[PDB]
């Protein structure tokens, strides 16, 4: 029954099994790289949080529009995804979470608008419908902050007109080296970020503001939000790498099982062919 | 600025000197873009190509499993 075809198929499967092991090897290394890249963005955000907190606490005259909770009529979503598949069920779970959240927001009679990052999200929510405001594609592994200013700028501009009231960030969280969890967190209505700091330990000195404090506060807030978005994208990149590693290991195991099944089938067919050949030879010999 | 520490928070900072540092930022841009290009060059070539070839023609083998011919 053309046993050489089965032998070739088994060889090709065993070759693909080697192919996937190396892809797992590489995905682990990039997960390490993105994991240590997540750490380098911490001091910038820490310093900005400290400065903003001190400025807002020392000058409580006015409240900025990003720090006050106004009634909600429309919300927004910044959805980050990967550009290519073969990474577990990362995007599917994230999209299920955001869809459920949107359905929950629908009963409140508040409609939604989107800003998509990554090819998978673009396709999924172009087929889903909805009210898209911007799209971005081919982010890469180490995005430059310039590539991300478009979506956040569009969302913030829509917020400044009163069109939007909340803007949620939808991404994945890096729990450990093997597990990822979806997340839906608001960012524009800045939740007080440890504002209890520097009230008991605050000193009796203020800065010397070269511009008026209002403009300085606005400039600080915009950059702080952009940095939050960037370091939320980097963590999603790391989660994608971990998911791809896990998926490649699972594929290697499944190929290893396929080999063990095809070997049994091949052996059975080989014995059957030998028996048939011998039977025919003996019959032809006895008939002469 | 504080009496003992100066902290500068920059949107994009490069350690080089002149005003023409786009000519040196372009090197990092090109290198990272080339890496991101070669990655998608490996994702399709290695993963999606082989992993469909393996699953292509399995059914032709399983049906002749019990034949004595």
């Amino acid at each position: 029954a053309n046993l050489k075809e089965i032998r070739a198929k088994v060889a090709s499967i065993k070759s693909t099994q080697k192919i996937t092991r190396a892809m797992q090897m590489v995905a682990a290394s990039k997960m390490r790289r993105a994991q240590e890249r997540m750490a380098q963005g911490r001091p910038y955000a820490d310093n900005m949080r400290r400065v903003i907190a001190h400025l807002v606490q020392a000058n409580p005259e006015y409240k900025h529009r990003y720090m006050v909770d106004r009634p909600v009529k429309r919300v927004g979503y910044i959805i980050v995804s990967s550009d290519r598949g073969l990474a577990g069920g990362l995007n599917i779970n994230l999209f299920k979470k955001v869809v459920q959240h949107v359905k929950a927001q629908q009963e409140q009679s508040i409609e939604v608008q989107f800003a998509l990052i990554g090819q998978k999200a673009v396709s999924f929510f172009k087929n889903y419908g909805g009210k898209v405001l911007g799209a971005t594609t081919q982010i890469g592994d180490a995005p430059s902050l310039e590539q991300l200013t478009g979506s956040v700028q569009v969302m913030l501009d829509a917020f400044d007109k009163g069109e939007l009231d909340r803007i949620y960030l939808v991404s994945n969280g890096f729990v450990n080296a093997m597990t990822q969890k979806p997340k839906v967190e608001q960012l524009v209505p800045l939740a007080p970020a440890e504002e209890g700091d520097d009230l008991n330990r605050t000193y009796g000195w203020d800065y010397i503001y070269e511009p008026e404090a209002e403009e300085l506060l606005n400039g600080l807030l915009v950059r702080y939000i952009e940095s939050m978005v960037y370091q939320g994208v980097i963590e999603n990149v790391a989660c994608e790498q971990s998911a791809r590693m896990v998926a490649m290991k699972a594929a290697t195991d499944n190929a290893g099982q396929l080999i063990k099944d095809l070997q049994l089938i091949y052996n059975k067919l080989r014995q059957a062919a030998i028996t048939q050949e011998i039977s025919e030879i003996v019959g032809g010999a006895a008939a002469v | 600025v504080q009496p003992h520490v100066v902290t500068v928070l920059a949107d994009t900072a490069i350690r080089a000197d002149n005003l023409d540092e786009a000519a040196i930022l372009e090197a990092r841009k090109n290198a990272e873009q080339l890496l991101a290009n070669q990655k998608s060059d490996l994702d399709s070539a290695a993963a999606l190509a082989a992993l469909a070839e393996t699953a292509a023609q399995l059914e032709t083998i399983r049906k002749i499993k019990n034949r004595a011919q």
